[PDB]
């Protein structure tokens, strides 16, 4: 499906209750600095279940308008996504701030914690892996994180780091740990049946983003002569060790990962994320200004990318600060500041779409 | 001769970005959303994509001709 529109009311600098949207299948949110902008993204963090320790505050109730200075606007306040899906009828996720707590809602029946987290995974939204979002300043270091990082990612989102607990006890039951491990016939076996457990898990997943990788960092690139490698440094356990990430630039020469520009980094960057979605397909991507080290001929193909996969794959919604980025998406959503006691933020929307892109 | 650049009493963005192409169009919103911030204008949107109508703000701004 897709997200249809976000209803907000008075989360942060967004006081009274707004629409947000409706979102096309790109949309880019705009607006000076102080607008807004990155509440905006705390917004959609915090109905997608973020903690509240990574939401810029102290204490959940400072999220409500106006409580920052001691003057709360209200004694709750909501974020609400719209999800829409062909021949179903509008489901609403909301997460309610209500006497200090969250309170979490499906159409507007209070569930826990545990059967919201549930419900979106159904969608394809992964609260803990969060495969979904980018924030400000984060896309590089997906491209340039630590191998063994890596390999955490794909343990959480194929549900082989489930296993990874009993794994460590039938190993060291094995003998691991001793100074001669030695193992019966039945405790070794026992460890090669997690292990191939774990094993399985993880290459059902793994191995459909490795071998799709390549196509999409030439889809991104649109040459033939990028390459793109993702490998094991431990083929017999992949889980063990790190995830190795190399890429060849098109027209370029091998280089390693952190000799790449910030813009090439980039690009590598979102051929992963996206390779992970050819695996688990998430419904929308939140993407905070990863437009911020790209040249224009690599927004030109990233935006491409993005438009000739909005139609069919996913939706796109980008906060950006640069017009040669957010004029090829269909619509904006452009944050503007009023003044007040605190800066509250409202919203406008214009359609791009009416007008020739072109002279 | 400055005295004779009258104006109206509120400027319509759609009207503004009839005849632009996609980039003068979105540089218009953009500017509306900073003359907002500025308080030089207010704004008002009946609902989403409708018309977004400026009429003016509490803060004088210089060269509003050449903004609208
Ligand atoms: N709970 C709140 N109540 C009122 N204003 C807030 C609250 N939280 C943040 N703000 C205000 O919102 C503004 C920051 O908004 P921000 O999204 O970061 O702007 P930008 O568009 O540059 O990203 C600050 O003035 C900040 O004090
Ligand atoms: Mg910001």
């Amino acid at each position: 499906g897709f997200l249809k529109l976000i209803e907000i009311e008075n989360f942060k600098s967004y006081k009274g209750r707004q629409i947000i949207g409706p979102f096309q299948r790109f949309t880019a949110i705009i607006g000076p600095n102080g607008s807004g902008k990155s509440n905006l993204m705390d917004a959609i963090s915090f109905v997608l279940g973020e903690k509240t320790s990574n939401l810029r505050v102290k204490t959940l109730r400072d999220l409500i308008h106006g409580a920052p200075v001691g003057k709360p606007a209200a004694n709750r306040a909501f974020v609400s996504m719209v999800y829409s899906e062909e021949g179903a009828e509008d489901r609403t996720f909301a997460r309610v701030i209500v006497g200090g707590s969250s309170e979490y809602k499906i159409n507007n029946k209070v569930v826990q914690l545990h059967e919201y987290s549930e419900e979106l995974e159904k969608l394809g939204i992964l609260i803990k892996a969060r495969n979904f979002l980018v924030f400000q300043g984060a896309v590089e270091s997906i491209a340039m994180k630590n191998p063994k990082e890596r390999t955490a990612l794909f343990e959480e989102i194929s549900r082989s780091g489930e296993l990874a607990q009993e794994y460590d006890k039938r190993k060291k039951e094995m003998g691991s740990g001793s100074l001669v491990p030695r193992g019966s016939g039945s405790a070794k076996q026992a460890f090669e049946q997690i292990k191939k457990e774990r094993f399985d898990r993880f290459n059902a997943c793994f191995e459909s983003v490795a071998t799709n990788i390549d196509e999409i960092y030439k889809a991104l690139s649109r040459n033939s002569s990028a390459q793109a490698f993702l490998g094991p440094e431990n083929p017999e356990e992949p889980y063990l060790d790190g995830i190795n990430y190399n890429c060849v630039a098109p027209g370029k020469r091998f280089r390693p990962m952190d000799n790449l520009s910030g813009g090439e980094k980039t690009v590598a960057a979102l051929a992963l994320l996206f390779a992970i979605h050819s695996y688990k397909p998430a419904p929308f991507f939140v993407l905070d200004q990863i437009d911020a080290a790209l040249d224009n001929t690599n927004i030109g193909k990233v935006a491409n990318y993005i438009k000739e996969q909005s139609t069919c794959n996913f939706q796109a919604i980008v906060i950006s600060l640069k017009e040669e980025f957010y004029t090829k998406a269909e619509s904006l959503i452009g944050v503007y500041p009023e003044q007040g006691d605190c800066v509250i933020s409202k919203v406008l929307t214009f359609d791009l779409t009416k007008y020739p892109d072109a002279n | 001769r400055a005295l004779a650049k009258t104006g109206a009493e509120s400027i319509s963005l759609l009207e503004l970005c009839r005849n632009t192409n996609r980039k003068q169009a979105a540089a218009k919103f953009y500017s509306f959303l900073v003359l907002k911030k500025q308080q030089a204008i207010e704004l008002t949107q009946e609902e989403p994509y409708s018309d977004i109508i400026a009429t003016p703000g509490p803060r004088f701004h210089g060269s509003l001709e050449v903004l609208f």
